[PDB]
């Protein structure tokens, strides 16, 4: 191989001569210490390395070798349900090897374990030609995701010899024939983290994903594959939130990742995961889930590397035809890791002293997301749906990383720290809230189902516009001045955003309501709204119709914790409205 | 052309090469690396030998010593041909769809050439774009620069998509065609876009340039010179009536200031570069008529207004280069107004020119202003209802405050796949003009009251 | 070894060459021509020259007759186990007259990123000494609690209060404090040398102090001073450590002096744009660790400038700490003492410090009572002073009758009075004389009558 020497040692910037074959963005280790870096720049033999750590006693003169390769991660079996630091590094492996609870400076290891046997079932004949992305075969990394093997990007040919058994990620277990001689390939792979992973073709993401939330899935849903912002204030619950979209979601897999957070709030995520129990299977949550974590102390450019380690993860499992979802919180903190790299970098000043570049920083990695048709000779499908956390500046949302993220995603999602001091869970605004996709959604909503739930979702949160509007003048002339007939509105919608916005995360039957629960649900409140208006244009008022429907109202509000297996009750509630009003 | 494995420097996304002879300014080059792989680029800067060239993909993953550098001897061209039409490229002109590649007539820069005063004509006939807010109140006009003042997320891409449906010229012997440039967008952008263009059959008139967010900054800075440059082949040479829609614009300076930080450059008025106005100049002047052409260059720029601000020196500039603008507020789009133009920011200078008889009817100008005063008191009593309750207000007042509600949900909101033809704009201006007393009606004369007042 | 290669002296910069082996950051010493020897670190070295900045200026300093020796080693600071009870300066070097603390090891005092999987959760109860914080914004072990003051507001006296009355309900002599001053002048250094001795709560704690005319590098070392000493008996001797800062607003002004004339591009309101980072790497230092004994917790005090939080001080912390404590003039120049207003101050951490054992059931809901009774008796006094007292109903009346005898009682409860746990929840109940039994509904109605 060939070492550099170091030449130059200031702060961040590491300057080594005799580097001439290393190439730019490459790895390498500096000094003795054997910290890790990034080459920037090169001029002739000497290059410009950007450490990731400290360089606290790093001097001229001590060696620096190439890794030959940028910032990839290992992709393969036994990466599901492991703890990272953004770089691809495990932290209970690390824990291990190093025997101590702080992190070491200095210190490499391979991301999956070489050593652990994995049982290969192939699936592909001899024979068979292959392109970049086929399955040669599956392995049962956990009980509830099945690893698909496929054949690495650049690989052309007909495989020769291929046979199951149990192998580690290092073994060649198939062969498959190049123009340049036989090429032996093992079970892992790496790929570059700042590069996307090449596809089919990527599609239109219509299919709306069940999170189980009743705000989200009726009024600002998101697709599989789309994207959604979350501010997430003080006090506001983001963390119950982010939970139940984890839980609930119809999505095969799971990709937390932390970049820059908080060092407590850090250590409640990593604690709360493996508590998280599986609809439908019943064991924890890791069996489908990656996890990564960054404190922040910890060094700047793995703060800003995690969140591409892990979209770049959650694109080889969609490559292999699963629903992944990505979960980043917080990208904020990723923003203000750029603001310190910029710095360190001497680089120009944008708004707020975040670099001119955040606003194409943010639209490569959310373009890099969505429902996409893998490579192969089969056209499977996968999705990426982005769900990211973004912190204001004490709740102003007129930060360049709230505004910048907007402009690339549809769907928001509005938490107000108001309605969580009025016991309102989740405490999601009605009006700042919005999803891009209503309209899309409820082409899809309105084919399975068969009903009309476009127009249901638009009356109803007509009626929650119209409360905005009488509510300010309920505090201007009071309440003896308002309308009759829009009592009703403000009636119904006290009746909407309580007995169906309203949504308890710890009932064991209102954690979470069916696609079909939903639509039962928001009839019922709403033809309670429609026979009233109706029976209200003929000799009807309040006193008599509000007061003698007590029994009729207070049993809509027990409806949202009927039981899922039946839902036989909310269906006869329709009927039943009808009968009681026109008795009046 | 001979390869050059002289790279003595890599520093970013520039890269200096040495011992080279004959290279201009501008001019594009060829990258290939240890791997084989091809990576554009363009000359920066070069002096004597040495030479600046900027990477377009990047400069990840190159080693100098064993790389290579080729110079085409040529700036950045587009292959015009008449066979464009119908066909969907990337920031640069090469297929983006899957179609027969065409046969170029001939190459051009992209950055043109700048049109003799003398030889601009005025702009006089009238484009119907089949939306009343922009046919009545805003006329568009041939050789105008009319652009879209919008928000983040506000139903902007439809209204362009729309626009370049409908727009049409009232001539029989003519050629109408759209250029169609997206600048920086999303994948779902980009998918509404081509999808609604081939399910219309608007891409039959329509020449698209798509570019993506995650496209390299430089192609987002030529994709709007790109377009350009095959509008002004389609009207200048093939005598056509182009109509020029980019989105979005706010993009295109997201991208130069990008870059303007990258070359190290001094920043102007909100860190964006203090010539933007004239590299917005440079895109926004080439359009027009001139004299004894039969085709025109008409453009509509759409650009979203950072943080909903008029005053930001991105929609402040465009007002200096544009003869007017069509302001989307959120209140209207709140309200379902589609589309929400709100009537009473927005204006076109030159509307003057494609109005009255011969161009539209007698009374195009007239029930513009009636509509205009007639509006602006609704919304008057409308925001003085919220104040003082709805007691306060006259007969009047209650009377002007039903006509803006009507006036929205029946006249400006049509939907974006409604075609509103001239005629059916101005007899639906004098049916909402039926809610007013006679007395009301003060600006329009007696004798066209006489004649179309239901 | 002593070098005398001194070829450029620029500010407070300067320059050497005709070396090897000196690393990044390696801590240097000159040797004037007056005999007279400053301290320095490496900034920069590049080939055989380096670049080192000098903490006590280059003030006279002849390059030619002058030395220069690397000491081979970074910053560290000579810890041991009987530290406590000693006076230290930024540096860590002994203050006052004390025997020779010969020490055990060397650590580094920019500390070690601990692994969020060794990170435990903070869930003890730790004595807070005052019932404004026993209850209303309660402390846990490893919290970055910190304190909002203004100039003139009498928060070193809060800050030595806190000095003696808190402690582990559970204590064998290991709890101990680190007081760390930062840029005080002599009168408040003073202050806090005569309490600590005449109380008997120094040889409880070990204090760093640090005089206002000194070099702003010292103040810049003196947090993570005090945070290495905090890690070390917590992390190697197993102690409950509390660490003290005052005063915050010091520690940024002098990092900015240091950034300004270190030829750096500053941020917003002329502070740099590392603030925010350079904060983290401090308040990220406590906490607890999975498997481990002991824990450490910082209280951080800083003046507000202009009394805005708006500026970007007292809001760079607020990404880092969990709650706050304001402390408002408008109680000043009054008799409450500390001057503490519940209604902005919060604390993010009272559920897991509320529980069995370490506090009793009754003081969760009584904390959630007091909270409402407080601001509704607080919005009947701003009533009747506008509204007139006609407008102010019977019960809006009784209401701000004890929004001022709780500031008397509750809220002033005198600088030096320890005010155990015990005695805080006792008179929590005496605090409600009137209030009406409609009133209690927020709270569960049994712990009233078992109480």
């Amino acid at each position: 191989m060939q070492i550099g020497k170091i030449i130059k040692v200031s702060g961040p910037l590491v300057m080594a001569e005799n580097m001439s074959e290393a190439s730019i963005q490459d790895m390498c280790l500096v000094g003795d210490l054997g910290v890790i870096g990034e080459i920037i720049e090169m001029r002739q033999d000497v290059a410009s390395i950007q450490v990731y750590e400290e360089t606290s006693g790093i001097g001229p003169g001590e060696p620096v070798r190439s890794t030959g390769e940028a910032l990839s991660v290992e992709l393969g079996p036994g990466i599901i349900s492991q703890m990272f630091d953004g770089i691809q590094r495990p932290l209970d492996t690390f824990m291990e090897v190093t025997q101590s609870n702080f992190l070491g400076r200095g210190v490499q290891l391979p991301a999956l374990d070489h050593e652990k046997q994995w049982w290969f079932e192939a699936t592909i004949e001899e024979g068979t030609e292959v392109s970049a992305g086929d399955i040669i075969g599956y392995v049962d990394e956990t009980k509830i995701i099945q690893h698909k093997i496929m054949v690495p990007n650049g690989i052309k040919g007909t495989v020769q010899k291929i046979e199951s058994g149990s192998f580690t990620i290092d073994d060649p277990i198939c062969v498959i024939e190049t123009e340049q001689g036989l090429k032996e390939l093992t079970m892992m792979q790496k790929w570059p983290v700042r590069r996307g992973r090449p596809i089919k073709q990527k599609l239109n993401p219509d299919v709306p994903m069940i999170t189980g939330q009743r705000v989200i899935d009726t009024f600002f849903p998101v697709t599989k594959g789309g994207a959604a912002a979350v501010p997430g204030p003080f006090g506001a619950g983001k963390t119950v939130v982010q939970h139940q979209i984890a839980k609930w979601s119809d999505v095969d897999l799971v990709v937390y990742v932390g970049c820059g957070e908080r060092g407590n709030e850090m250590t409640d995520v990593v604690n709360e995961f493996p508590e998280l129990i599986d609809p439908n299977t019943g064991e924890s949550l890791m069996e489908r889930t990656v996890l990564i974590a960054n404190t922040s102390n910890m060094p700047v450019a793995a703060r800003e590397a995690s969140i591409y380690t892990g979209i770049t993860i959650a694109e080889y499992f969609r490559d292999m035809g699963y629903d992944v979802a990505i979960m980043a919180d917080s990208t904020s903190r990723w923003a203000e890791a750029l603001r310190e790299m910029s710095g360190r970098l001497e680089e120009m000043p944008g708004d707020e002293g975040y670099p001119a570049y955040l606003g194409s920083r943010l639209a490569e990695y959310y373009e890099r997301s969505g429902r996409v048709i893998a490579l192969g000779s089969d056209q499977r499908e996968g999705s990426i749906t982005a769900i990211s956390a973004v912190s204001p500046s004490g709740g102003d949302i007129s930060e360049p990383v709230t505004q910048n993220t907007l402009r690339v995603v549809k769907v928001f999602w509005g938490l107000d720290s108001s309605l969580a001091q009025k016991r309102h869970f989740p405490s999601i605004n009605w009006i700042q809230s919005y999803s891009l996709y209503s309209t899309e959604v409820g082409r899809y909503m309105d084919q399975i189902l068969q009903q009309d739930w476009s127009d249901m979702v638009t009356e109803g949160m007509r009626i929650l516009q119209e409360e905005e509007q009488l509510n300010e003048i309920v505090r201007l002339v009071g309440i003896d001045s308002l309308s009759d007939n829009d009592r009703l509105t403000l009636e119904v919608a006290k009746s909407i955003r309580e007995d169906y916005l309203q949504q308890n995360a710890f009932d064991d039957v209102d954690t979470f309501t069916s696609r079909e629960k939903q639509f039962n649900m928001l009839k019922v409140i709403l033809t309670f709204g429609k026979e009233a208006r109706k029976a209200l244009s003929l000799g009807a008022y309040f006193n008599e119709i509000m007061e003698g429907t007590v029994a009729v109202r207070e049993r809509i509000s027990r409806s949202k914790y009927i039981p899922e297996e039946e839902l036989a009750k909310i269906s006869s509630i329709n009927e039943e409205i009808k009968e009681t009003i026109q008795l009046i | 052309i001979k390869e050059y494995r002289t790279i003595k420097e890599v520093v970013g996304p520039l890269m200096a090469v040495e011992k080279v002879s004959g290279v201009k300014y501008e001019e594009l080059i060829e990258v290939r690396m240890q791997n084989g792989e091809i990576r554009r680029g363009q000359v920066l800067e070069v002096q004597e030998d040495k030479a600046m060239v900027q990477i377009f993909e990047g400069t990840s993953g190159i080693n100098y010593k064993n790389s290579s550098v080729r110079f085409l001897g040529h700036p950045l061209q587009l292959g015009v041909s008449e066979d464009m039409i119908g066909r969907v490229f990337d920031g640069l002109g090469r297929p983006k769809d899957n179609g027969p590649e065409i046969l170029p007539e001939k190459y051009l820069d992209i950055n043109g050439e700048v049109i003799n005063p003398i030889a601009r004509d005025y702009p006089d006939e009238f484009i119907q774009t089949g939306i009343s807010a922009i046919d009545h109140l805003n006329t568009l006009v041939r050789g105008q620069k009319l652009p879209v003042f919008s928000g983040s997320g506000l139903p902007h891409k439809e209204l362009a998509a729309q626009i370049a449906r409908q727009a049409t010229v009232l001539d029989s012997s003519d050629d109408f065609a759209v250029v169609f440039a997206a600048i920086g967008i999303t994948f779902e952008e980009a998918e509404f876009f081509m999808e609604d263009f081939r399910q219309t059959g608007a891409i039959d008139r329509s020449v698209m340039f798509m570019n993506l967010a995650n496209d390299p900054a430089i192609e987002r800075i030529a994709t709007p010179r790109m377009a350009l440059t095959a509008a002004e082949y389609l009207a200048y040479e093939k005598g056509m009536h182009v109509l020029v829609i980019m989105t979005d614009m706010t993009n295109y300076a997201e991208a130069l200031r990008e870059i303007s930080a990258a070359r190290r450059e001094v920043p102007g008025r909100r860190g964006y570069p203090g010539y933007l106005y004239t590299n917005l100049a440079t895109l926004f002047e080439r359009a027009g008529r001139i004299r004894g052409l039969k085709g025109s260059v008409t453009q509509i720029p759409i650009l979203t207004m950072p943080e909903d601000d008029k005053t930001h020196p991105i929609p402040d500039l465009t007002g200096y280069i544009t003869e007017g603008q069509i302001i989307l507020t959120r209140e209207l789009y709140k309200s379902g107004i589609q589309p929400p133009i709100d009537v009473l920011p927005s204006l076109s200078r030159l509307k003057d020119k494609g109005t009255g008889a011969g161009k539209t009817r007698e009374d195009h100008a007239a029930t513009m202003n009636q509509l205009f005063a007639a509006y602006a008191q609704g919304k008057q009593a409308k925001e003085l209802a919220v104040v003082l309750g709805e007691s306060a207000l006259s007969d009047i007042d209650k009377i002007y405050a039903k006509f803006a509600e009507r006036f929205e949900n029946e006249y400006v909101n049509q939907g974006f796949y409604t075609n509103r033809t001239i005629t059916e704009t101005l007899d639906l201006g004098w049916e909402l003009l039926a809610m007013l007393p006679r007395t009301e009606l003060k600006r329009i004369k007696d004798d066209l009251l006489d004649k179309y007042l239901p």
